[PDB]
Parts: C-alpha cells; structure tokens; sequence
DNA sequence: ATATATATATATATATATATATATATATAT
DNA sequence: ATATATATATATATATATATATATATATAT
DNA sequence: TGCCGTTACAATGTAACAGTGG
DNA sequence: CCACTGTTACATTGTAACGGCA
C-alpha cells in the first residue's frame, strides 16, 4: 500500500540508516577509516546490516568491501560519486612496518603499544637509510637536520594513519599507539604466493593500488 | 558466548532429530506397502497367465 | 520402525511436522519447503526438504574448527566447547570475587 | 471412522481455510465490531505456527455460520488426501454439455446408481459387442 | 472472432486476475527489487476502477512470463461468461472414478471422437440395442 | 522506524549526487531546477536527516539551500 | 619559527518532562 | 451537622538533553 | 506466427444423501 | 435421536495443448 516503506526502501536498510550510529560512522567511512574489530559498537553495527550498507552505498560508485581479516572500508570505483585518494610511497613504508610489527614476536613485550621511535628504528633497520631518506630530501646525504626531517615526516604519516584507523592514539597518550588489524591491507600485494609482477596488475585492475 | 553456543547446540538436536522422525517413518511405510503390494501382485499375474 | 504398521508411522510423522513447524516459523524458504512437503502425490518431495535442512545447518557452522560440515558430527565438538567454556566461566567468576 | 483423523494436519488446514475465507472478504468472526473482529483475525494471524491453538482461536472466535461448511470442507480434504495415494483411488474431473448430462444424469435417475456406475455399464454393454465380435 | 469483447467488463476481469495471483504471492511485475514491485503493485491496487490505465499498466510493468497464461485464462473466461447465459450452452462438471474415466478415455482416443461425442455416440447404441431387444 | 516521506526523498535517484555535494558545501540555487525543486519538496524531511548530523540544512532569502555545520 | 586550522573538553544557559507538596471543592463516614 | 478522604489544579524544583562559547594541544605550511 | 475458440483436465469448496456408533 | 463421516454431484477458477484463421 502507499505510505509503506517497502515502497521506496527495504524495511532492514532503513532501521539500518536510522540507527543512532549511522551517521559517525558514515562520516568516519567516507572520510576514509578503515573499520577494525576494536570499534565493537560500529563493527557489530556493520555486521548486521553489511548486506545493505554495500548496497546503498552501490548507489555512490563505491564499494563497501570487507577483507578477508574482517575490517570493512570503502573502495572508490573510476565513477566513484565520492572522490579518491592513494597513500604516499611513505605511508607505504610506514603501513608495511606497522603490519610488520602487528606479526613480529620479538615486540610481543611491548604487547601491542609502541612508540613512534621504536617504529622509526625498526623502520631503518628494514629499509634503505639514505636512500629512503632521499625522497624526505633530494640533497641528503646523512645530514642529522635531514634525519630529524624524516622523523618527523614519519611522524606525520603516522598520524595521517591514524586519521585512516590503522592505528589508535591511546586514551591519554599521542606518543602511543596501539595497531589494529587494518594494516594488513598493507600486505594485500603477498597475501598471494604468486609473482609480484601478476598480482600488482590485478590488485591495479581490482581498483585496490594505484600505480606512481 | 555460552548461551550461543547451548542455543546453537540444541536447535542443531532438534532439527536433526524431528526432521529424522518425520522423513524416515513415511519412507519405511512407503517401503513396506511396497513389498506388500509387489506380493498381491505375483498371485494375480499367476493366476492370470493360466 | 520396520515392524510397525502405517497408522504409528502417520502419526509419528505428523508429531514431527508438528515440532517441526515451531522449529521452522524463523525461516522462509524452509518454511515454505516445508509446507510443500506435504503433498502426498509426491512424496519425494519430503526427502528435498530434508536436504534443505542440513542445507541450512551446513551455513550455521560458525568458525573453521566446528565445520565437520556433517551437522551430525558438529554437536560432539559443541559440546566439548560448552565444557570448556564452562571451566573459563568459573575462573573467571572466582576473579571477579577477588 | 475409515480415515485416520490427524490433529496437526487438520488443524493446518482449518487455519488455511479460516485465513482463505478472511483474505477473500467473509466475516469469519462472530464480531460485528470492528475493533474485536480485527484483533481476534490479528490472533489468528500470528496463530500461523501454532496449529493447536488454532481449535481455541476457533472456539472464540470463529462465526457459528462457517461450523457446518468447515466440517464438510475438511472433511472432504481429508477424503481426496488419503485417496491420493493411489491412482485407482483417484477421482477424474470431466466437464460435459448440457444435452449429454441431461440425457446421461435422466438415465442414471432411472437405474437408481451413481454416474460412474451408470459409464460403467454402459461402457460394459459396448465392450460386450465389442468382445461377441471378437470372440 | 466469435465473442465480442468488452473493455469495461475484461479489464475489470484483468484487474481481479492480477490482484488474485499478487495475493498469492505471484511476482506480477517484471522488477526483481523489492521496491519497485511495491510501488508498481501499489500503483495497480490504487488503480481499481479504470480500464484504460490498467491495460497500460499491464504494458508497462507486467511480468513477461504471465502474458501467455492471463490470455488464456481471459479467453476462458470471456467464453464461459458468453456461454453462461442459455442452459444448452452451458457445461456440466463431473467427478469419474479413476478406472471408468480410463477406459472412457480408451474409446474417445480410439475413435477421434471427444468425451461429449462419445458417450453420445454410446448412449444411443444402448438405446438401439434396447431397440433391438424391444 | 524512519519516515516514509524521509525514505522516498533519500531513495530519489537524485538523492546521491545531492547530497554528496551538499557535504562538499555546494550551494543548490533557482538554477538547478531538478536539484531546486527536489529540495523544495523534501525540505521538510531533509533538514531533519541533516539535523542527525548536527548540521542546519538553511535556505536562504534569495532561495538557494546549503549546509551550515554547527561546533558539533 | 611561528601563524593558522582543527578536534576535544569543559562551563553555562535554555527548554521541556516530571515528581512532590499544597490548596480547593465535593463525597461520604461519624 | 460535622470532619476526613478523594480528585483536581497549581507552582515548585529537580534532572536531562541541547547548543553555545572559550581554552587547549598540536599538527601543518610558509 | 499470434489471437481465439475449444477441450480436458486439476484443486478446492458445498450441498445433499447414506452410513455408523454412542 | 443425534452427531460425526464417507460419498456423489455438482460449481468455480486456472492452465496446457490443438486446431482454425488472418
């Protein structure tokens, strides 16, 4: 009959969509956060209505996508109706190192709350020193102004990530940090045991990386 | 999480153990007036042929 | 049940469909299965429901450990989770005291 | 009692046939007030999985008009399903001109038997030239 | 063409058919979403009392497969409401046991003959062979 | 539940592309008759489901709409 | 090195719903 | 012929939720 | 071919008659 | 007697398959 939900919308998405907690978490979502398991309230909240949170936000181009390790996000499509962004090469750094750090056993200690010294350390313990830092600078060549200018670079991506949800400032605490489970989207080029060559091309086509 | 998992188990009983019951005694009825009927049958054919 | 008669198996299996049909109101297409089984020109029909059912109970496995996918077979480690999980509930109670 | 009476099956059917004459607009309540009328099929309604309580709902509610054609209706149900089973069982609906079942129902009212019996003899006296001509 | 057709009495003939089989949970309409079957289900229930619009509406949001059998099922009903008026044309409905309405069947199939010719044809041999004996 | 004039105008096939720039601060005028005229009907609701996000949904004297965010 | 933008927290005032206690008129036992 | 119990209306003030304004930390960019 | 009459069913609902046992 | 059951003879609506005809 007329004057009927059902008429326009289905009865679940729209309970869905007047939950008090819709609109945080649309906001946080379109902003870019990524979902993790420690926001119980908004990840339960996604769970149950998943189905119709990926459907109306169809109607954006963009697809609401849950990986495999359980954390839902956006991915813009190239009609995407919400504009798109890609990661610095750094913040690729820095999300490879933090994934890292989420598997590595020899900071169990740390039991999950790290420093930005320690994530910088293990970082130019992986990685080239002067030759990653010459992107901070094209004329570096082991300066110490120019270190303390990758550090606070790195600092930087740090927090941008946890603007994404990667990673949680603690209660009282900016100079900690606790990781969370969406780093491994960092890793979704070798999740797969196949050439790397192959893999970038169908992540690329997928819409999941972006070439530089 | 107990809760869960006792209703979960015991819906799992149940569903198994009614839907046995009600499927397997009309297949063994099916299965016994056909071997009655198979049995009525052979003494009319018989008796037929003759 | 090869020894009884047709009338014991009638009305057991109409007892069935009667715990059934409160064990069914929840779903939709099981339901709707379910009251389709009823037509007695074709009984195959019931044995399709019957499917339908562990169809359904294959889906409501919860994690990789309970999927021996035999619904059968799921309730031994069920149980065995429920024992377990009663241990961990008494510690903790006898830590929320302290 | 030939047909074994079951309970959760006729009641499944008593309901069926309560919400089928409701949807299709007859007064199944015994209520000329809306408002009891409304709530009493709003009942019956969520009665849908409960067949045993349908008897009750049945015992309140239901119109005294309906007892005599739903003793009928189910019992005919009843009748046709246990008949069902087998083909020679079975009953075979055919439609025929008014001339012809005039003259076929004018000649059974004289045999004094049913319209089958009378096919059956008729059919029988056919097959009988047919059987003196084949010997 | 042998029954004329009349728009006010089919289309209100069609209306009853849609909203019957809608009823019965029928997808009347050719919308897999939810919502525009609604809304197009709504559009006809609000639209009671109007041929014009309702045949438009069946060209528009009908289910494709249902057009076959709303047309047989019109013109059934078109030839029995043309037939129902004198008593020679109207049709009488029984019920034949299984056996005898097999070998009736038997003979009607033998001889090309259909059911109503059949027992025609058969009762007037009974009557001859009264006729014969007497 | 929501309501059911909130449901059609979010529902509108125009509702995503609004909306979308509305969050991005895009006042609609007199000279988007679709959007315009979308905006005059479901006002009412609309302000509402904007409200959610404390955020006023304000149309102006000339007539344009636009989103005014308040400290929340 | 410092101007500037942004998010968060707290205090403060408004507006509304609601429970409490008292005052007034009527009903009914004494 | 009386006084107490009831129902009604009212103001009081209690609490919540809202919305505003200010201070703060601090992360960016020239 | 697609419409249009026509047949032969199927499924369900009812009235009427005949039986049966309490 | 009375009630409940079994059965027959319809009606009512829907559908698939033939066959005629533009």
């Amino acid at each position: 009959s007329s004057t009927h939900i059902e008429q326009f919308m289905p009865v679940k998405l729209a309970q869905a969509l007047a939950n008090s907690l819709f609109p945080e978490l649309d906001s946080q979502l379109r902003a870019g956060r990524h979902i993790g398991i420690d926001d119980l309230d908004n990840h339960a909240f996604l769970m149950d209505f998943q189905e119709q949170l990926e459907e109306f936000y169809a109607r954006y181009n963009v697809e609401l996508i849950r990986a495999p390790e359980g954390f839902f996000y956006l991915r813009p499509r190239s009609t995407t109706l919400i504009p798109r962004s890609v990661l610095s090469e750094l913040d690729m750094m820095v999300g490879k190192i933090l994934c890292y750090l989420y598997l590595s056993p020899e900071r169990l200690a740390n039991q999950g709350i790290f420093t930005s010294q320690e994530l910088y350390e293990e970082l130019i313990s992986l990685a080239d020193e002067g030759k990653l830092m010459k992107f901070v600078n094209q004329r570096s060549s082991g300066s110490d102004l120019d270190k303390q200018k990758l550090q606070e670079k790195v600092r930087t991506t740090l927090n941008r990530l946890r603007r994404l949800g990667m990673v949680y400032f603690l209660p009282n605490n900016n100079n900690k940090f606790t990781i969370t489970e969406a780093v491994f989207r960092f890793g979704a080029d070798v999740r797969s045991g196949d050439d790397p060559r192959e893999i970038q091309l169908r992540m690329i086509r997928d819409g999941e990386a972006m070439p530089v | 999480a107990i809760r869960v998992t006792q209703s979960d188990r015991d819906l799992f009983k149940h569903l198994i153990t009614e839907a046995t019951s009600y499927v397997s005694a009309d297949y063994m009825r099916h299965a016994n007036e056909r071997r009655t009927h198979l049995d009525e049958a052979l003494a009319l054919r018989g008796e037929l042929f003759g | 049940l090869a020894y009884m008669e047709g009338g014991a198996l009638r009305s057991m299996s109409d007892k069935a469909l009667g715990a059934l049909r409160l064990a069914v109101a929840d779903n939709e297409h099981l339901r709707d299965a379910l009251r389709l089984s009823e037509d007695p020109k074709r009984p195959e029909r019931k044995v399709q429901f019957f499917i339908a059912v562990y169809q359904h109970l294959r889906e409501r496995i919860r994690q990789d450990i309970i999927r021996t996918d035999d619904p059968v077979d799921a309730i031994e480690q069920m149980e065995i989770e429920l024992a377990r999980l009663t241990e961990e509930l008494t510690a903790r109670e006898q830590k929320l005291a302290i | 009692m030939k047909y074994q009476q079951l309970e959760n099956l006729e009641c499944g059917w008593k309901w069926a046939y309560l919400i089928r004459k409701h949807q299709e607009g007859e007064p199944i309540t015994k209520y000329i007030e809306n408002s009891a009328a409304h709530a009493a099929v709003d009942k019956l309604i969520k009665l849908e999985s409960e067949p045993v309580r349908v008897l009750e709902w049945i015992e309140q509610h239901m119109n005294p008009d309906l007892f005599n054609r739903m003793k009928q209706t189910i019992r005919a149900r009843r009748k046709r399903h246990f008949n069902a089973e087998h083909q020679h069982t079975r009953k075979k609906s055919i439609d025929l001109d008014f001339p012809v079942w005039h003259r076929l129902s004018a000649l059974s009212q004289r045999r004094g038997n049913t319209l089958s019996e009378t096919i059956v003899q008729l059919i029988e006296d056919a097959e009988r030239k047919e059987k003196y001509a084949n010997q």
